[PDB]
């Protein structure tokens, strides 16, 4: 149920 | 500036629990944390899949604070390395994006401490992450400080008053914001008597006893956070232990382990000065 994170983050 | 939070200390403002710890000093059954309560709180998460690991704590600008066992765990076949997760700072809900308030980290280096004992009771349960960029303090986002020889001595005593706070399960559903429960230290007998693992002297375990009436103990997800104390002396938050180990989660006659941070910091010093 986590909400969508900026995936500038995710890289 | 550690352990003065901006939202209470440095405003002269008290939080709603933290008489109960002062005047002790003569997450199962917690509640609901106040915005800007433990600014130190930190959340490890997962990338793929996206999911909270466990709790942290920011101790400066550049390094977090966790235990061991929340980056590898052989049992579980667990070992995370730098890439597999990211450090979210100045959170509140356990789920939310909290855009302008939270400041995601990427991580530089992780450090587990070598004599880490995963194989038998999970004696040395500490982990440093250095982060690959200095967060900016806020509001929401402000070191604790790490105990020196004498705060440790005057406060770490059996009946004394801890804070332990955590986005864990509530029941042995997560809940919404984070949780905060306030348990006292327990004395080394019982809790040495409280079970069959063998206790070590960097570890220390904390809840009420049966008869104590009030309950409360961390739970999964609560690992690697912070057992903090407020000192009477300077009026700043102290972090004492690290979530460890429990056997269940608010159970009659057991407790809560913890990492003694105190008998670990010469490891602490070491590794900081040591790798900037
Ligand atoms: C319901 C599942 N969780 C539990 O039983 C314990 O969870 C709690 C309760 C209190 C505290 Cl302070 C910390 C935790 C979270 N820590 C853990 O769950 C860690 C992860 C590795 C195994 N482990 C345990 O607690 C194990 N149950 C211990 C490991 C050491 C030997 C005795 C069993």
């Amino acid at each position: 149920d986590f909400e969508e994170i900026p995936e500038a983050y995710l890289a | 500036d550690c352990g003065l939070r901006p939202l209470f200390e440095k405003k002269s403002l008290e939080d709603k629990t933290e008489r109960e710890l002062l005047e002790s000093y003569i997450i199962v059954e917690g509640s609901d944390a106040e915005i800007g309560m433990s600014p130190w709180q930190v959340m490890l998460f997962r990338k793929s899949p996206q999911e909270l690991l466990c709790g942290a704590s920011l101790i400066s600008d550049r390094w977090v604070l966790t235990a061991a066992h929340c980056l590898l765990y052989p049992p579980w076949d667990k070992n995370f390395t730098e890439n597999d997760l990211l450090v979210r700072i100045g959170k509140h809900s356990r789920t939310r994006y909290e855009r302008n308030i939270e400041k995601i980290s990427m991580l530089e280096k992780i450090y587990i401490h070598p004599r880490y004992n995963w194989r038998e009771n999970l004696d040395r349960d500490i982990a440093l992450m250095k982060l690959k960029k200095p967060v900016a303090f806020s509001d929401y986002i402000h070191p604790v400080c790490l105990p020196d020889r004498e705060t440790a001595a005057s406060l770490l005593q059996a009946g004394y008053k801890g804070r332990v706070t955590g986005w864990g399960n509530l029941k042995e559903g997560q809940p919404s914001v984070l949780q905060v429960v306030n348990l006292p230290i327990v004395e080394r007998p019982v809790c040495k008597d409280s079970t069959r693992i063998r206790i070590t002297d960097n570890m220390f375990c904390a809840g009420y006893k049966p008869d104590e009436g009030k309950r409360g103990d961390a739970c999964e997800g609560d690992s690697g956070g912070p057992f903090v104390m407020k000192s009477p002396f300077n009026n700043r938050w102290y972090q004492m232990g690290i979530v460890s180990w429990g056997e269940g989660c608010d159970r009659d006659g057991k407790y809560g382990f913890y990492t003694h941070v105190f008998r670990l910091k010469k490891w602490i010093q070491k590794v900081i000065d040591q790798f900037g």
